[PDB]
């Protein structure tokens, strides 16, 4: 089964110019993200090749959702795992204001307004991790079955913790399209920074951007 | 992908 | 309220080289899409400026979901509203094989395997239409409230029509991230065809691609 | 956006 307790432990086990600071922190969190994934139930039992495919497919959305939830109490800014607050004025003045505002409006503010807890965040990240549409998986059905168990557990958790909010489970799932769209746009920026070549991109972040 | 394989092997 | 009956009537009221054929059909369906949206409850009561913002924001995903569901009984291909079947061999041999296979694998096949009915399709399209994250809406809350009513109705409909499938409501919502990703990639292709300039793009399709 | 406005006006 897929108990939300274990998913919550995985989140708590990994708790801690602007473009350069964000790219450096991203490389640091990629190491932490592997440790998180190995604590998600049944992920390590998957074929090694598929664990790679899932992490290469979801790392961007997984880590974007992480810092978004970490930034709840931050006003008009985000909090990186290194402890650095990046304010939206800094992002605008570095040329990435539009996508930064998208994170604040579509992700951080929505997480703040509903008070998304760390169990719901973990389940949402687990759903993203267990992405059955990832190309090249040796068995898409197994990953789809794992995703179904996660959101069967998360719905039951929502209905128990927040009985007064019937649409809350659906509200959580309906932030994934925004997360998908924002992840893709952030990838486009990274590839541009790489192309220009004056932004420090460390080895692990660089490996995520290379071809399969 | 050297790094990801090595960390998942542990 | 947001009765699924009315949403279903909206779908039934509008029922009917490859890149050129698809772009021509897209322009034709844009006219039909306006008529569909005006039959969705409370959409026409929104401010005119917001009806424009919602349609300019969602037209691609709305029409991609339409032809995807229309292509259920089609094997290895899609069925355009003009009655033309586009087979995946034609798409590959025209240079758009990868995104075409994404539609078949992530959308058409998933709709086929679960036998998504036209009521669930309409509700999914209504959710996409009522996108509260659309930039520039004069009142995002009103659009969000309309989206909540749609998926409150769709969940209750799923639990009544298919009591034996508890995760079906969630399964429907979890196709929206793929639809979001595929819509964006299709937009990238359109802008490339426009840039090259030898693909016929008619006036309505062209207007969707122009700046706000 | 001429066309969309004109069709939504009906
Ligand atoms: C600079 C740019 C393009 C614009 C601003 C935003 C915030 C959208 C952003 C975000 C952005 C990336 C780039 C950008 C690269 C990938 C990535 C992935 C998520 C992430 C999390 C943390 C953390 O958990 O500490 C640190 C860094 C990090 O980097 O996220
Ligand atoms: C050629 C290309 C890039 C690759 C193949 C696919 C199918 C992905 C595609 C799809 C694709 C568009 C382009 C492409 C443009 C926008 C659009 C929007 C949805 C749509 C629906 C119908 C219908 O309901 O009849 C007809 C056309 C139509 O056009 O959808």
């Amino acid at each position: 089964d897929m108990p939300v307790e274990r998913i919550l432990e995985a989140e708590l086990a990994v708790e801690p110019d602007p473009v350069t600071n964000i790219c450096q922190a991203a490389d640091k969190q990629l190491f932490t993200l592997v440790e998180w994934a190995k604590r998600i139930p049944h992920f390590s039992e998957l074929p090694l090749d598929d664990q790679v495919i899932l992490l290469r497919a979801g790392w961007n959305e997984l880590l974007i959702a992480s810092f978004s939830h970490r930034s709840i109490a931050v006003k008009d800014g985000i909090l990186l795992a290194t402890g650095l607050h990046v304010h939206r004025n800094s992002a605008h003045s570095a040329g990435v204001g539009a996508i930064f505002d998208r994170v604040l409006t579509e992700l951080v503010s929505k997480m703040r307004d509903m008070q998304m807890d760390k169990t719901e965040l973990g389940c949402l990240r687990a759903i993203v991790l267990f992405n059955p549409d990832s190309k090249g998986l040796s068995n898409p059905a197994e990953v789809e079955a794992l995703r179904e168990k996660v959101y069967a557990s998360l719905e039951a958790y929502c209905k128990h913790k927040y009985p007064e909010q019937p649409g809350r489970f659906a509200k959580l799932l309906l932030r994934l399209p925004a997360l998908r769209s924002i992840g893709l746009k952030c990838l486009e920026h990274l590839f541009f920074f790489k192309l220009i070549g004056d932004t420090p991109i460390d080895t692990f972040l660089m490996e995520m951007l290379e071809a399969p | 992908h050297k790094i990801l394989h090595r960390l998942l092997q542990d």
